C-alpha cells in the first residue's frame, strides 16, 4: 500500500527515474506543474481510515533514445 | 555387375505385395547354396529362442529360392539393394576417375618387378607388394568413400544413425557365417546392402573343399573380410561396442550344448561329402 | 432383407449410388444393440457378402468423406459378437483407417479394438491382426499426448496397451523402415546474391512445390 | 616413511598421504592390446586459449567448476557391512 | 457460454435484460464523457477513473463503449496538448487493449492495430518513450492473421532495418526480444526479415548441370 | 579447530576407524 | 479404467522447473537413469 | 527408517553461507532445514 | 529456416563470430521457450538443426546441446555433433575431449544403448580390470564383473598408478548395479541407510512384504515418500500410488483420492512418453511396463473394494470373481528376454496383492480360503524358470527353497511342489550327492503315473551320466 505516495514523494525529493517494486517495498511549464501537483502527496490526506488500518551498431525500431538514467 | 533379370510382383489375397527376381541363366552351384541357406534357416530358430541374441535381434538374412526348372529360379527380392562395387563405381563416376586404374596399376607394377629378381624378401611376404598396396591407397582409393556415399544418401541424420546401427549387427552375423563355413571368394560384388533397412545378404555362398582330400579349408591371408572402408563406415566406437560383442554372443548361443551343433551339421556335411566324392 | 439386398443391387446402376449407402447408414444407426435379435437372425445370411462389398468400395474411394461413410458402415453392422468372430479379418483395414481419422471414428475404432482384445485369446487374435499390426501400433502410439490433447483417447489407448502387456513390444517382423535418396549428386538449384556479399550462392529449386 | 613426488606413506601403510592434505589422453584413436585399432591412424596469447576452453566447458557440472584425493570410504563401508553380516550369519 | 454451473454466492455474477443493459450502458457513456472533460483538475480521483476504464476495456463486450474509449485514448495520445493523464499512464491503458487478440470478433482488434500503425508511422514519434513501450503491440501486429495488416507491419519492420545480410542475422540473433511471441513459431518472421537482404531483380536459371 | 577436525577425519579414514595398524 | 470429464486441476497444470533430488549426485558419467518433466537449468556465466 | 544426521554435519569442514548453514541446522535438530 | 541459416552464417566476418556464438547460446537457454515444449517443430529444434548443419564453422558447447535435446526432442541432432567431435576434436585440449565424451556417454545411457556405452567406456579407461569388468557386464556375467571392480579398487588403493575421477565413480556405481542384479538387497539397505540414498532405500524396502503391515513402519515410509516428492518422476509416482492403495485398504482414504493420484501418475507417464523419438527405441520398454503396472493398480483397487464390501458380512461364493480376475492376470507376463529387474518387480507386486488377499481371508476361517498361496507358488515357479534361463547363479535355487514353508497342502499345491521338484533337476555337474540323496528317498510315486514315469526317466539319465549303463537301461525301461 501507499506505493503511489512513495513514488510521488521520491519524484519530489529529486529521483525522476522509475524505481522498482522492491525499492518501494523496502524546469519547464509542464515539469513545474507536475512538481507542484506532486508536492501535495500525503499519507493521511483523506486517508485516515487507510492510515489507521495500515557493442551492437546499426540499431532497430525500439531502441531508447539516449538512456543513461537509472533509479536508486 | 555381370548379369540382369526381370522383376515380377504379386498381390496376395490379403493385400500384401511380394517381389521376385527371375534368374534365367541360373548358376551351376545352386543346390549347394540352397543347402547352406537351409542350414542357417534352421539355426535361426535357436537364435530366436536364446536370450542373449533375442534382446539384440540377431538373425541371419536368407531370401527364399524356388527352382522352376534345372536352369531357372525365382528369388525373393529387396528393391533397395546396392553392392559395394556399385558404390565404388559411383564414386569413380562422380570424381572423374577410371574404375580400372588400381588393377592396371597393380598388373603393371607386378609385371615390372617379376621381370626383375623375385627373391631376397624375408621368406614370402614380399615388401614390394606392401609398397604397391600403400601406393594404391595413397593415389587412388582412400578409406572414406563408402562412408561419404552413405552420408550423402541420407539427408536426415536419424535415418543414417538407425541404418548404421542395423548395419553393424548384420555385418557381425555375416562374419560369423563366412568364418565358420569356410566361404572363400568374398568379392565386393557379392555383398548386397539394403538401403531401406540396413540388411546385408551374401550371394553365392558355398563352402570350399580341398581338392586333394575331402575337408574344409580356406588357405587365405585373412580369416574374413574387414577392409578399411567397412571399418570407417562402422566407426571405432561401433566396432568396439557392437561388432566384436555380437560375434561372441552368437557363438555362445549356438554352442550352449555342444551336441546340438553336431546334430545340426551332420546331414549338411554328409551331402557335401557325397558331392565331393561324386 | 429386401431393403439391404435392393440397396446393394441398385447402387450399381444409379445416378447417385451414395444415396443407398446413406439409407443403409440410417437403418444401421437405428437397430444398434442386442435388442433386435429377430432382425439380427434375419440379416445373418447376408453378413459375409455385405462385408466383402463394403471392403471393395473402400479401396476405390477417392475422397475422405466417402471413405468415412464406408468405414462407419463396416464398423457398425447389426450382428452379435459371437457371430462376428468369424469374418473378423474383414474389419482390419477399416479399423486402421478409422484410427487415423476424426474424433467419432477414432472413438468407434478404440471401442471395437478394446472389445476384441477383451473377448479373445492371443493365440486366436494375433494371427488375424498380423497383416496390419505394424500400422495398427503406429496409429496407436500417435494418441499418447499430454493434457491439452483429448485425454479420453489417450487414456483409452494407454489402457489398451497395458492390457496387451508383453505383446505390445513383440509384433515387429522386419527391421525398421528408413528413407533414402536415390542419388548422391547435388540437387537442382539456382544462384542468389546477398546484398553485402561479393559472390553468388546456390538455392534449392524444391522448397514449396 | 617413504617419500615420493607428491605423496608419502608409512612403511606398513596401504594408502598414501598427499603433501597438500591435512598417448594423447582422452583420445579414442589410441591403441592397446585389449581393444581394436582405429582406421584414422597408422597401424600399431594463452588468454585466448583459456577463454575458448572456458566457453567450450559451458554447463559441464563437474569439470567447469574444477576448471582430488580419493579415500575409498564407500568401499570400506561395504567391506565392513559384509563382514558384519557374515559374522552374524556364523552365529546362526 | 463456457457452460459452468451457477453458485449460491451473493456476489455471484448475474444476468441482465437487454433494455436494462442498454440503459445502463448509455448512462455509463454519459458519465465517462462528463468526467473526461475535467482531466486537468481531477486530482486524487484520476487513478480510479483510469482503473475503471481499464477494467471495462478488459472485460466488456459492448462494441460502442470500447470504440468510444479507444477514440478518447487516441485523442489523448495525438491531438491533446495540455497536461496529460499522469503523463505516460495512457500507455498503461493501451497495454490492456492487447487482450483483443482472442475475442473471436476482430473489429476492436483491427481498430487497435490501425491505431498502433498510426503511432509507429508518425515522423514526430521516433526513438521516443512511446515507441519503446509499444513493442508488444507492434509484434502482435506482425503476427496478425489478417494478410493486409501483417504485410503493413512487416513492411514497416523491413523499412527500419539495415539491408546488409550479416547485420540482419545479427539483429535476429541478439537484436530483438522474442518473449512476446513465445507461444508461437516466430522463426517465420525472422526468415521474412532475413529475406529482405536478398536482391530480387536479377533473372534466375538452373545450373548448367 | 577446523585443521584438527580435518586431520582426525583423514586419520580415521586411513586407519579404517581404528581397525588397522599403520604404524607397525 | 475410469476416465473422468474435465480432469482435476492438479493433473492439468503446466510443468515447472525442478531441482535434482535423491542424494546420489549429478554429473556422474555412469549408467544410472533415475527424470522430471522439466529440470532446472544450471547457473553459468559467459 | 531413519536419516544419518551425522553424515551431513561433517560437511562443514569440507553460496558459502548457504554451505555452512545446513550443518548448523542439522546439528541443532532442525530436520526441515 | 534450416535452408537459409547456413548461407547467412558464411556472410558474417570471421572476427565477429564469437559474439554471435555467445548470443546463440544465450538465446537457446531462455526460460520462455517452456511455453512451447509440446509443439512439434518448436524453435529450439530449428535453431539446433541450423547450427549443427554448419558445425565446424559454428560451435555450440556439447552440454548445452545435451541439455536441450532431452527437453525438446532433438536427440539425433545432438548425437551427430557429439560423435563428429569425438572423431575430430575442434580444440587440442584434454578437458574439451573429456567433456565431449561425458556428454556422449550421458546421451547413450539415457537412450538405452548399452553396447555403444560399453564400447565408448572401454576405449577410454586406463586400468585393465575396468576393461574386463565392462566386458563381463556386457555379456550378463554380474559376479565376475563385481569381482573385477573390487580388484580394480584394491589395486588403485596402492597409489602407484594415477587414475581419473570418472573411473572412480564408475567403479562404485556399477558395483551397486551388479549388486542389484544379484538380489543383494539386505546389504544395500544398510548401505543406503548410511549414505542417505532415499530412492535406493525405497527400492530396498519395497522388497520386504511383511514390513508394510505395521502402522508405524508405513507411517515412517510415508515421510520418505513425502520427502522425495518435490521432484516427481514416474517411479516416485508409482510409490505414491501404492501408498494410496494401502491407505484405501485400511479405510483411511476415499476411492476418489486414489483415482486422482492414479490420474496424475498417468498424465506424467504420457508426458514422458511424448518427449522421446517417434520410432520405437529401447527406451520405450520401461514405459510400457509402467503402463501395465498402472492398469493393474486399478485392478487391485477394485479387488480391495469388492473384498471389503463382500466379506464385511462374511459372504462366501464371492471367490468366483477373484478367480476370474486372477486368471486374467495369469496371462499377462513380460517376455523371456526382458530385464530381470522387471520380473522382480512383477513378482513383488503380485506377492503384495496376494498377501493382502490372504490377510483378509484367513482370519475368517476361525478350500476357497487358500488361493493366494497357490497364486504365489505359481508365480514363484515361473520366476524360477525365467531366472534359470538367464543363467543366474543360485537365484532360482534360492527362490525354489523359499517355498518349503507353506501350509495348506492340497492337490494343486502338491502338483506345484512336484513341478518344483522336477525343475530342481538342473542337470549340472557336481550335483551327485544331492541326486543320490533324492534317489534314496523323496516323496511318494502314488500321486500320478506321468510324474513317476518322468522321475524314473530322470533317474535313468542321472545313472547313465554317473556310469551305470545297465541301471539306467532298467530304469527307463520300467
Amino acid at each position: 500500500a501507499n506505493w503511489f505516495e512513495l513514488c510521488q514523494m521520491m519524484y519530489v525529493s529529486g529521483e525522476t527515474g522509475e524505481p522498482s517494486l522492491e525499492t518501494t517495498g523496502i524546469m519547464t511549464k509542464e515539469e513545474y506543474v507536475t512538481w507542484s501537483e506532486f508536492r501535495q502527496a500525503s499519507f493521511t490526506y483523506r486517508k485516515g481510515k487507510r492510515f489507521r488500518e495500515w557493442l551492437t551498431g546499426g540499431g532497430g525500431l525500439f531502441d531508447p533514445p539516449n538512456e543513461g538514467r537509472t533509479p536508486v | 555387375i555381370g548379369a540382369s533379370h526381370r522383376r515380377l510382383r504379386i498381390r496376395g489375397h490379403d493385400g500384401s505385395v511380394h517381389a521376385f527376381a527371375v534368374q534365367h541363366p541360373a548358376a551351376r552351384h545352386c543346390r549347394r547354396e540352397e543347402r547352406v541357406l537351409q542350414l542357417f534357416r534352421q539355426l535361426n530358430q535357436t537364435l530366436a529362442n536364446k536370450k542373449e541374441s533375442r534382446r539384440r535381434d540377431l538373425q541371419f538374412t536368407l531370401p527364399l529360392m524356388v527352382p522352376l526348372a534345372p536352369h531357372i529360379r525365382i528369388v525373393q527380392e529387396d528393391t533397395s539393394y546396392i553392392t559395394l562395387q556399385s558404390v565404388y563405381e559411383d564414386h569413380c563416376r562422380r570424381h572423374g576417375m577410371n574404375k580400372d586404374e588400381p588393377i592396371l596399376f597393380t598388373m603393371e607394377k607386378l609385371r615390372g618387378l617379376m621381370d626383375a629378381k623375385a627373391l631376397q624378401k624375408p621368406e614370402q611376404a614380399v615388401t614390394a607388394k606392401l609398397e604397391v598396396y600403400r601406393a594404391i591407397q595413397e593415389k587412388f582409393v582412400d578409406h572414406t568413400i563408402v562412408l561419404e556415399y552413405f552420408q550423402g544418401a541420407y539427408p536426415n541424420f536419424a535415418d543414417f544413425w538407425l541404418f548404421r546401427r542395423r548395419f553393424s549387427y548384420q555385418l557381425a552375423a555375416l562374419t560369423f557365417m563366412t568364418y565358420t563355413m569356410h566361404i572363400d571368394k568374398r568379392y565386393p560384388h557379392k555383398m548386397n546392402i539394403a538401403r531401406g533397412s540396413g540388411n546385408i545378404w551374401g550371394s553365392e555362398a558355398v563352402s570350399y573343399m580341398a581338392p586333394s582330400r575331402p575337408l574344409f579349408q580356406n588357405t587365405e591371408p585373412v580369416p574374413f573380410r574387414l577392409t578399411p572402408n567397412l571399418q570407417t563406415l562402422m566407426g571405432p566406437l561401433a566396432t568396439e561396442g557392437i561388432f566384436a560383442a555380437s560375434v561372441m554372443a552368437i557363438a555362445r548361443c549356438l554352442t550352449e550344448p555342444e551336441q546340438h551343433l553336431e546334430h545340426a551339421l551332420t546331414l549338411f556335411v554328409r551331402d557335401e561329402m557325397m558331392f565331393w566324392f561324386t | 432383407v429386401d431393403i439391404v439386398t435392393k440397396s446393394i443391387e441398385l447402387s450399381t446402376k444409379a445416378e447417385e449410388p451414395m444415396n443407398y449407402f446413406l439409407l443403409l447408414r440410417s437403418l444401421f444407426r437405428s437397430i444398434g444393440g442386442g435388442k433386435f435379435e429377430h432382425l439380427y437372425k434375419q440379416i445373418l445370411p447376408l453378413l459375409e457378402m455385405l462385408l466383402d462389398v463394403l471392403n471393395n468400395l473402400l479401396m476405390a474411394a477417392r475422397k475422405p468423406a466417402e471413405r468415412d461413410l464406408y468405414v462407419e458402415l463396416c464398423l457398425t453392422v447389426p450382428a452379435r459378437l459371437s457371430n462376428l468372430l468369424p469374418h473378423l479379418s474383414f474389419l482390419m483395414r477399416p479399423l486402421v483407417v478409422a484410427l487415423r481419422a476424426g474424433t467419432e471414428l477414432v472413438g468407434q475404432g478404440l471401442r471395437t479394438l478394446e472389445l476384441c482384445v477383451d473377448n479373445l485369446t492371443a493365440d486366436y487374435l494375433d494371427p488375424i491382426m498380423a497383416p496390419v499390426i505394424d500400422e495398427l501400433m503406429t496409429a496407436l502410439f500417435d494418441h499418447l499426448k499430454p493434457h491439452p490433447y483429448s485425454h479420453f483417447h489417450a487414456h483409452t489407448t494407454l489402457r489398451i496397451l497395458g492390457k496387451l502387456g508383453g505383446r505390445n513390444r513383440k509384433f515387429m517382423t522386419e527391421a525398421l523402415p528408413v528413407t533414402f535418396q536415390q542419388y548422391v549428386d547435388d540437387r537442382a538449384s539456382f544462384d542468389l546474391r546477398l546484398i553485402g556479399s561479393k559472390r553468388d550462392r546456390a538455392f534449392p529449386a524444391h522448397l514449396g512445390i | 616413511v617413504h617419500l615420493y613426488q607428491n605423496h608419502f606413506r608409512f612403511d606398513q601403510q596401504e594408502g598414501m598421504f598427499q603433501y597438500k592434505s591435512p598417448t594423447v589422453p582422452f583420445s579414442i584413436h589410441n591403441h592397446n592390446p585389449y581393444i581394436t585399432p582405429s582406421p584414422y591412424v597408422p597401424y600399431p596469447d594463452e588468454a585466448l586459449a583459456a577463454e575458448q576452453e572456458r566457453y567450450m566447458l559451458t554447463l559441464d557440472e563437474r569439470l567447469s567448476s574444477k576448471l582430488w584425493e580419493p579415500r575409498f570410504e564407500r568401499f570400506k563401508l561395504i567391506e565392513n557391512i559384509k563382514q558384519e553380516h557374515a559374522e552374524k550369519k556364523e552365529q546362526e | 457460454a463456457s457452460g459452468l454451473r451457477p453458485q449460491a454466492d451473493p456476489n455471484a455474477p448475474t444476468e441482465m435484460k437487454a433494455y436494462d443493459l442498454e440503459i445502463q450502458t448509455n448512462l455509463i457513456l454519459k458519465a465517462i464523457e462528463v468526467t473526461a472533460m475535467r482531466m486537468e483538475i481531477l486530482g486524487d480521483n484520476r487513478r480510479p477513473f483510469l482503473s475503471v476504464l481499464a477494467t471495462i476495456v478488459e472485460k466488456s463486450l459492448h462494441i460502442p463503449l470500447c470504440e468510444k474509449i479507444l477514440e478518447m485514448v487516441e485523442g489523448w495520445v495525438f491531438r491533446s496538448e495540455g497536461t496529460w493523464p499522469t503523463l505516460k499512464e495512457k500507455t498503461a491503458v493501451l497495454h490492456k487493449m492487447i487482450s483483443f487478440e482472442h475475442r473471436t470478433d476482430p473489429t476492436m482488434l483491427h481498430k487497435f492495430l490501425n491505431l498502433v500503425l498510426r503511432i509507429y508511422e508518425d515522423p514526430k514519434i521516433t526513438r521516443t518513450e512511446l515507441t519503446v513501450r509499444m513493442e508488444h503491440a507492434f509484434l502482435i501486429g506482425t503476427r496478425a492473421q489478417d494478410v493486409e495488416m501483417r504485410n503493413k507491419f512487416m513492411s514497416i519492420f523491413d523499412k527500419c532495418l539495415s539491408k546488409t545480410a550479416s547485420a540482419r542475422l545479427a539483429y535476429v540473433i541478439l537484436g530483438q526480444n522474442w518473449d512476446t511471441l513465445a507461444d508461437s513459431y516466430w522463426l517465420a518472421q525472422a526468415s521474412q526479415l532475413l529475406l529482405g537482404a536478398v536482391d530480387m531483380n536479377p533473372t534466375i536459371q538452373l545450373h548448367q548441370d | 579447530q577446523y585443521q584438527l577436525a580435518r586431520l582426525h577425519e583423514q586419520l580415521q579414514a586411513a586407519t579404517n576407524g581404528g581397525r588397522t595398524n599403520i604404524f607397525k | 479404467l475410469p476416465i473422468p470429464k474435465v480432469l482435476h486441476d492438479k493433473a492439468i497444470q503446466m510443468p515447472q522447473p525442478v531441482p535434482n533430488i535423491g542424494g546420489a549426485g549429478s554429473g556422474r558419467p555412469t549408467y544410472t537413469s533415475g527424470q522430471p518433466a522439466l529440470p532446472k537449468t544450471p547457473a553459468f556465466q559467459l | 527408517l531413519k536419516m544419518n544426521f551425522d553424515l551431513e554435519i561433517r560437511k562443514r569442514y569440507a553460496s558459502n553461507i548457504e554451505s555452512r548453514m545446513l550443518p548448523f541446522c542439522y546439528e541443532a535438530g532442525l530436520s526441515s532445514g | 529456416w534450416v535452408a537459409l541459416f547456413p548461407m547467412f552464417w558464411s556472410a558474417v566476418p570471421k572476427e565477429d563470430r564469437p559474439d554471435l556464438e555467445r548470443g546463440l547460446v544465450t538465446l537457446l537457454t531462455k526460460d520462455y521457450h517452456s511455453r512451447q515444449m509440446d509443439k512439434r517443430p518448436n524453435v529450439v529444434q530449428s535453431l539446433m538443426a541450423g547450427a549443427v548443419k554448419t558445425w565446424p564453422h559454428c560451435k555450440i558447447p556439447p552440454h548445452v546441446l545435451k541439455f536441450e535435446a532431452k527437453t525438446y526432442d532433438a536427440w539425433y541432432t545432438a548425437l551427430h555433433q557429439l560423435e563428429n567431435a569425438a572423431i575430430k576434436p575442434e580444440i587440442d585440449s584434454a578437458a574439451v575431449r573429456e567433456s565431449n565424451l561425458d556428454a556422449l556417454v550421458d546421451l547413450y545411457s539415457t537412450l538405452g544403448e548399452d553396447d555403444l556405452f560399453y564400447g565408448t567406456w572401454r576405449r577410454r579407461c586406463q586400468f585393465v580390470e575396468t576393461n574386463a569388468g565392462l566386458s563381463y557386464e556386457q555379456h550378463g556375467m554380474w559376479e565376475k564383473a563385481q569381482r573385477m571392480y573390487e580388484s580394480a579398487q584394491i589395486k588403485a588403493r596402492t597409489g602407484v598408478i594415477p587414475f581419473s575421477e570418472a573411473e572412480y565413480m564408475l567403479w562404485e556405481d556399477h558395483w551397486v548395479l551388479c549388486a542389484q542384479k544379484l538380489q543383494q538387497w539386505e546389504i544395500l539397505q544398510d548401505f543406503a541407510k548410511h549414505e542417505n540414498f532415499q530412492d535406493l532405500l525405497l527400492e530396498c524396502a519395497w522388497r520386504n512384504t511383511e514390513y508394510w503391515q505395521n502402522q508405524e513402519n508405513r507411517d515412517q515410509l510415508d515421510t520418505v515418500i513425502k520427502g522425495v516428492m518435490d521432484a516427481p518422476t514416474p517411479r516416485r509416482y508409482f510409490f505414491q500410488a501404492f501408498m494410496s492403495l494401502l491407505k484405501l485398504h485400511n479405510k483411511q482414504e476415499t476411492p476418489q483420492d486414489f483415482n486422482r493420484v492414479v490420474d496424475e501418475a498417468i498424465q506424467l507417464s504420457i508426458r514422458k512418453w511424448h518427449q522421446l523419438p517417434k520410432r520405437l527405441t529401447a527406451a520405450h520398454v520401461p514405459l510400457l511396463q509402467n503402463f501395465q503396472q498402472l492398469v493393474e493398480l486399478h485392478d487391485a483397487s477394485v479387488i480391495c473394494q469388492s473384498l471389503a464390501q463382500t466379506n464385511a458380512s462374511n459372504l462366501d461364493v464371492k471367490s468366483g470373481e477373484l478367480k476370474l480376475l486372477l486368471g486374467s492376470w495369469r496371462d499377462r507376463l513380460p517376455n523371456m528376454w526382458d530385464d530381470i529387474v522387471a520380473w522382480q518387480d512383477l513378482v513383488t507386486w503380485r506377492q503384495h496383492v496376494f498377501g493382502l488377499i490372504n490377510a483378509t481371508y484367513l482370519q475368517l476361517i476361525p478350500s476357497f480360503a487358500y488361493r493366494g498361496y497357490h497364486e504365489t507358488a505359481w508365480i514363484i515357479n515361473r520366476f524360477a524358470h525365467v531366472a534359470r534361463k538367464h543363467a543366474l547363479p543360485e537365484v532360482c535355487i534360492s527362490q525354489l527353497s523359499r517355498i518349503y514353508t507353506l501350509p495348506n497342502i492340497e492337490i494343486q499345491e502338491a502338483f506345484l511342489k512336484l513341478r518344483e521338484q522336477a525343475k530342481c533337476h538342473y542337470q549340472n555337474p557336481d550335483e551327485l550327492t544331492s541326486g543320490l540323496d533324492v534317489i534314496n528317498n523323496t516323496n511318494l510315486n502314488y500321486f500320478s503315473a506321468p510324474q513317476k514315469a518322468e522321475f524314473y526317466t530322470l533317474k535313468g539319465m542321472f545313472l547313465e551320466k554317473l556310469g551305470q549303463k545297465e541301471e539306467a537301461d532298467t530304469a527307463f525301461g520300467t
